[PDB]
């Protein structure tokens, strides 16, 4: 899980 | 004939319309923003999900923000007489209102603008659909426990995330947003309206999702998508 | 029993829930706001739509930044158990983001954060409905011929207008949009899910409104609500 | 005809  | 009612838009054009998906997923090394993992799997999903909705799908890859605003003005150049509705999937970084090009921001009202109902005749009163899976701030969501129409009509923000929040994306799987959208599309689009499938689209993102992180600050976190509705009437991908 | 479905919020709890009515007509000198004519018939209608909708209606006059941060927390702190929603309807000046009390501004963010999910437990999972009659900035539209949820989960945003716009109210008839809400839910609240009655909202204030104005600047020009839903089931005032 |  990354955030963008 | 009898009695006719009007509470949903016209969607048997010759054409359901076109889909523009912009598919970002390396930047410039000098913008100093990450590679987005995962997202050609978003790409890929929703390229077959509106494909079997009888779109003109097109995929765009690594777009600068100048190509994107090219791209963009030219599409809203094209004749859509015969087409039904207009949808554009953003998936890039962002920020809230402004989605990023490789080389740098765009601001999403720069995008919508070339489709307003005064801008891009052939589309007025038809349904302009924008999906946005992008960040709108650095938020995180803990979670708890259990004769004349507006310009700016008919429009349909399908926002990944609500206001000032992170977005978030599997490197494997794809985000959580564009995940569930396609999941839904597929099983509903026969069957209900786009409203009803948007909300079901926010009940799985809400309760199927949370992040697992090392990092103490981005572990445990939860998302909720954002419809922003100016539509009109209701939206079925069917026709009778 | 048989096969059971759980696609809209339980509605059947002994308390359809508040309706809290803030309707700020006369401002302090100082901040130089205007009254705003009309708004007394804006809250005598929403208050008589909500009463027949079951709603216990509390109607407040004139309140000062103050006194609305402390209603909201106050009632972000009543026992909610019985109730199956929470409405808020704020009736004021504002700009983008914020509503004014009669002597200064509150972020509308400030007010929502009382009823997130872990603040506000007896409303977790439950519909909190926001409904905001306010400018969003000073733009017109010039028209043109035709285990855990997330804590932001489970709110609904009935803007009165588009992002960074204008929005109407009439001295004599009351507001473009509570207007057209109060027809709309006293047409089909016991006939439409909630989202499709706001779609018809939409298009009553799209096609039937218009200004008209002496200033040519303010003359001629249109209005469009913006449905900003993070709901994750459908809504009906009725049950079965 | 007025804004808020
Ligand atoms: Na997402
Ligand atoms: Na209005």
């Amino acid at each position: 899980d990354e955030v963008d | 004939s009898g009695i006719s009612l009007d509470n949903s838009y016209k969607m048997d054009y010759p054409e359901m319309g076109l889909c523009i998906i912009i598919n970002n997923k390396n930047f410039h090394k000098s913008t100093g923003m990450t590679s987005r993992s995962g997202t050609d799997v978003d790409a890929a999903n929703l390229r077959e999900t509106f494909r079997n909705l009888k779109y003109e799908v097109r995929n765009k890859n690594d777009l600068t923000r100048e190509e994107i605003v090219e791209l963009m003005r030219d599409v809203s150049k094209e004749d859509h007489s015969k087409r039904s509705s207009f949808v554009c999937v953003l998936l890039s970084h962002g920020e809230e209102g402004i989605i990023f090009g490789t080389n740098g921001p765009v601001d999403l009202k720069k995008i919508t603008n070339f489709f307003r109902g005064d801008r891009c005749r052939s589309l007025t009163g038809k349904p302009k659909l924008f999906i946005i899976q992008a960040c709108r701030g650095t938020e995180l969501d803990c979670g708890i426990e259990t004769h004349k129409i507006p310009v700016e009509a008919d429009f349909l923000y399908a926002y990944s995330t609500a206001p000032g929040y992170y977005s978030w994306r599997n490197s494997k799987d794809g985000s959580w947003f564009i995940q569930s959208l396609c999941a839904m599309l597929k099983q509903y689009a026969d069957k209900l309206e786009f409203m009803h499938i948007l909300t079901r689209v926010n009940r799985k993102v809400a309760t199927e999702f949370e992040s697992f992180s090392f990092d103490a600050t981005f572990h445990a976190k939860k998302q909720i998508p954002c419809i922003a509705s100016m539509l009109t009437k209701e939206l079925y991908f069917y026709h009778l």
